[PDB]
């Protein structure tokens, strides 16, 4: 089976909290750069990179203080 | 719990002077060479030998009143609160070997040695 | 590099029946017995005579692995007392 | 609330082993008790955040520890001592 | 204590000191007095209503008045 | 179907609310580090 | 009990990973968590160490 | 202590000093006269509108000043 | 029960310690430094006693 | 869905402690082997006791076996 | 008794989380007990290898 | 059989190496995996280590 | 007591030097960046003799 | 193997490290494009994630045989 | 590498184990003819 | 006595908070008590592990 | 923060080497039990904890303090370990 | 007598070097000396 | 001899310090002996710490 | 002779290459060394 | 390009010792040549700039700091192994 | 920067043997003396320690004495432990 | 260069076996335990001390040909 950890369960968690924003800015992209120029188009990409970037370190950040508490267990093992 | 570990282990350091000293092989030991000093053989059968013939005979005899230590003390009830009654607890569990030792020991003599229920630790060199 | 490892552990391995051979010959000889000799130097010497004298070549690996060991010590301390009471 | 219990009660003694036995209940009892409030301490999630509580749990282990190693290391040496006479 | 008979000799009498934060011990005398487990022989001193007070008496009486005080100043 | 972020809904506050587009592209600024610090406050 | 509270708070900062007091709540539990969980690693490891330290003195 | 007779030889007989904060002397010697826990045999001695006192009596006398007295400075 | 810790007794603080904060951003300096300083504090709380928790062994 | 299923004395001492070492050896075995249950915290600390007690019970009859065999060989060479 | 003026600090920087005189000297505070803490800890930790050094020499 | 998909998925970033979900699920893949092989390097440890003891003990 | 100690001396050392500067913005902003650097410097350069106790 | 783990990125890509350099030679060409500073920063910018995800990669697999090899004792 | 140093890692311990329960055999072994033959 | 003129430095920054020459030179100044003091808790450290490392080696 | 020395180290007369030991310990003792209450009230004395100049000056009273009990440990173990060995000749 | 340094020596370079020429003149002169100060930190953990 | 070079470009840009050209040779000079000058004390360190650790091992 | 490593090579591809064309010249010159800069930084802490 | 001899044929050996001085002369010549050929690599300015003789260099680091160590504890254990049988 | 060396190494035959040990001695510990104040003069010496120049060597004679006085720990521990093999018996 | 270090410990670890065999310190030693056989004396001298005086005279004639080693190496 394509198998899945701990690590995967909080990440792919973020995953399905969100539901289209790896294809929703995508769709602002295709929108914006159409007319560089438009006031209602640059805020409206401008709000969809905005939350990709806090989710993006926000599914990272997650995965280190999620490994050094196993790295301590492992190495309170001998 | 972590003085229950020790206490055994003191136990298990100390097995040879207490089955050198304190149990009945020295009845078995030392008749068993009277035996051959008395037939007038030196070196036969091989006093070692015989040291393991007298061990397994007392190592026999002594091991049901070791079991009763096990039944007394692998139990669970010896949570008590106040530590007296816990040391009086453990007081009645060596109260066996204590009563094989008051059966086999003289009387006066303990009680010349107590002067300084009975004590287990007057009566050994008594026995 | 993992053979030179193995060169001398298949070694160590070969001298402990080789100490097992020649060791009650070192109790019974008049010359060479506990009474005649220290403790400390003793066990330096009955493990260099063995390997002196090992028949198999020292490199390759022992046929010891895992046949019958300890009916193995009894057969190689009773050929060694066997040796000790002729010399 | 807080409750202290004043008295404590005693016992009289007339031979040599109770007294070792007192203290063999009485390091017993302290062990027994000392293994499990450290835990306490350590279960209440509340406890496990402030420095100063944190602090003085801190050094309870250090108090624990030292105790438990002080009394096996002088048994250690009180039984190699009937060791070494017993062998001569 | 309603149910049985204990029976102590006089030198295991042990006795403790409590201080109550949100409960009166006119309250805890009126729910011992509710209850049944007041007893006139062996009473609670302290000042009537205030929250600090002193206790003796058998092993089974004194720890039952202090795990019912501790549990009751908590829920209150 | 349409997800929404709390981003989403400022913007949304915004719409349902030339200096337009210099106030929301400025406090869209402001959570994209406000809301990056704090998470990069966890190692 | 303190990991259902945990696993409580994840999927709401998942569904909404952009509310400033909501993340804030969830590094204040997370961090916490993580005081906890080395805390009886290193609690359970000294209760290890001491009682190998007798069978090393007794053997 | 009005439930028991306890008795000690003299040479168990304990000193203690103790301060208190948010409380005087004269209204913890109302805490000992209304209760029935006073004794005019071992009195307080100090200054009656201050903190600061000394006790001496039996071991069961002084530990009950004591733990009676540092636990009303936590209520008041 | 519902449990806090002292870390949360720390950023609950800053919850109770405004009154309507909360309320009339969305009714901006202010709120940028009041949750900068907020997450540094809370990150200092998260770091003193790590140090103390190694220091057991 | 989860499923549960219900049910000389030294020539039986080293009986019931043959299999004893041997199942804790394949349960923190196959324990680490399953990746799922080395990711996670919560079953990290129980594998840690899991390991700590395995290492204290084999160590503990190990030490009370040669104590064991320490009190005969004093008493025969005698 | 340092917790005392710490504790008296921080919610006066609670309600007016925008003096620039109160963060600075409640900074000044709370790296002092920053300071102080990790100070205590690092001061127990060799008084108790030392101690355990002793029963390791002798042992 | 682990190495064989760990093994599999740094190809499609070493094709792009700037995809943004290609790194997270690979830091997702590899520090599981660095958590995996101390694991069981700490734990083959343990088995030999006890395992001197005994002859240690018996010698 | 009412402990006040070195770093306290050092962060109203920015306060006292001046007359009435906290009462009287680009003389503040660097007068808090300033105030705000020697702090971050003086809290490193014990704590690497904290750690470098044990 | 550590040669393969790093390698794998030499031939991941194909010439990146040369369409760097005669990017840049086209930059010092004529710089004046925007075009050219566009796909200048984008084809500099891939170039720190692609050597740090080098370097990171392999530093994470130093001490993995670090933690193998010290345990041999 | 990962398995192979980790297949090595193995393949050290339990030769060098071997090699000193079979020399610890051969001490006990040939110390308990010597108190034999003294009886 | 580098103690001396470091604490001659910074009354005159403290009465005079924006001469531009003057921050310039306190800087200077501090980082250079900042390179001094470290290096004198780092050379008092390897002279103290390095006698512990004899007592560890012939006990 | 004043501080006092006093210059006088009186000699009594030893009548065996066990009056000469009790001699030794008692110096011993005296110097270690105050230079840990020193460190002590140098560190209860919080604003002595928080200057950078009396730091190094701790670090080198605790790097002492350490290096004095370690030397009178191990010596009197190889002294009794000494003695054992004569002992069982 | 006044020591000097290496640092003061740097911002000596830098000082003697004399309104938008003197306030970019504490522009680059920041610079300098921020980026000299790091270089030596490693350097000075590496003892250890 | 880099520090030579590092010694004789800096004066110029004293005299001038509005010369572009210079600040980029002087940039392009100064962050390289940053990245000589750690490397230098990394490769020290190694070679120190391997022959620490062989008597560590034979100790 | 000067001793011209790869970032003495690329800042002598910008200067041998050859107001708002001379200033954003530098604008792209100021922050290239800076990514040359760092990227470097990035191999060295991982020596250790 | 690179050398492999193909015959490792057992060359018999009068005793272990001509193998061992052999096997010591042909590493202590190998490390003695890699001690200069990664310092020398960091010591020219040229070979340190380009990011990709860094990272090069930075294997051959790699590589000798797990080299001398998967020597030592090899050894270490080949001694401890000859001690335990020769001590007795 | 001075340099100075001797080359020519007094050289003999004594049947005398402490002497030896005697040289041996007094010339490890004077060059173990005169590096520790020429590494601490090196170090409270403001100027060395601010140049970058003068950095490399300072991080060479650290390592030049840590070496130094480990190695002969170890030597001298295999020394006297390998007479206590041959006499403990 | 560094392993050279190596093979200086491993010959250092294995000294006093070689002392136990390579040496003339197996002559002196056999023949003082003859002497005391022979005298019919049990434990006296307490050979203890018997190993001393009979180290310190193969020492004595063995620090000639140690002593070139050094100077050699």
């Amino acid at each position: 089976t394509p198998w899945s950890g701990y690590l995967d369960d909080v990440s792919a968690k973020f995953d399905t909290g969100v539901d289209n924003l790896q294809t929703q800015v995508t769709e602002a992209l295709d929108k914006l750069a159409a007319k560089p120029s438009d006031p209602a188009l640059l805020a409206a990409y401008q709000s969809k990179l905005s939350e990709y970037n806090l989710y993006r370190n926000a599914q990272s950040n997650t995965v280190k203080v999620f490994k050094d508490i196993d790295a301590a267990i492992i190495q309170n093992f001998r | 719990n972590d003085i229950s570990l020790i206490a055994l282990l003191a136990f298990s350091t100390l097995l040879p002077f207490i089955i050198a000293s304190g149990t009945c092989f020295v009845k078995f030991s030392i008749v068993f060479v009277m035996v051959r000093n008395a037939l007038g053989l030196q070196q036969i059968p091989s006093n070692m030998t015989l040291n393991g013939v007298a061990l397994l005979l007392s190592m026999f005899v002594m091991w049901p009143i070791m079991h009763d230590a096990y039944v007394y003390f692998e139990d669970e009830d010896v949570t008590f609160n106040d530590i007296s009654s816990l040391s009086k607890h453990v007081d009645e569990g060596l109260d066996g070997y204590r009563d094989y030792l008051i059966k086999y020991s003289d009387r006066e003599l303990v009680q010349f040695f107590e002067n300084a229920k009975p004590s287990i630790f007057a009566l050994l060199p008594a026995y | 590099f993992y053979a030179l490892y193995f060169e001398i552990h298949h070694l160590v391995a070969s001298a402990a029946l080789g100490f097992a051979r020649v060791a009650p010959i070192f109790f019974f000889l008049p010359f060479l017995n506990s009474g005649v000799l220290s403790g400390a130097p003793r066990n330096a010497i009955i493990i260099l005579v063995a390997l002196g004298v090992w028949p198999h070549a020292l490199n390759e690996a022992p046929p010891f692995l895992s046949v019958a060991m300890i009916p193995l010590v009894l057969q190689e301390a009773a050929v060694g007392v066997m040796l000790g009471c002729l010399l | 609330g807080q409750a202290v219990n004043i008295r404590s009660m005693e016992t009289d003694i007339v031979s040599l082993d109770d007294r070792l036995l007192q203290a063999f209940s009485g390091s017993a009892i302290a062990t027994a008790v000392d293994k499990q409030t450290i835990t306490n301490r350590i279960e209440d999630p509340n406890l496990v955040t402030d420095p100063k509580e944190l602090a003085i749990s801190q050094e309870m282990i250090s108090d624990y520890n030292l105790y438990v190693s002080m009394v096996s290391t002088l048994t250690r040496k009180g039984v190699g001592a009937v060791e070494t006479l017993l062998r001569s | 204590d309603g149910q049985a008979i204990y029976i102590y000799d006089a030198s295991e009498m042990r006795n403790a000191v409590v201080s109550l934060r949100n409960v009166s011990l006119n309250e805890f005398n009126n729910f011992l007095k509710r209850s049944g487990l007041y007893n006139k022989n062996y009473p609670l001193r302290g000042d009537n209503r205030k929250g600090t007070f002193y206790v003796s008496g058998p092993p089974v009486y004194v720890d039952m008045v202090v795990n019912a005080a501790t549990m009751m100043d908590k829920q209150n």
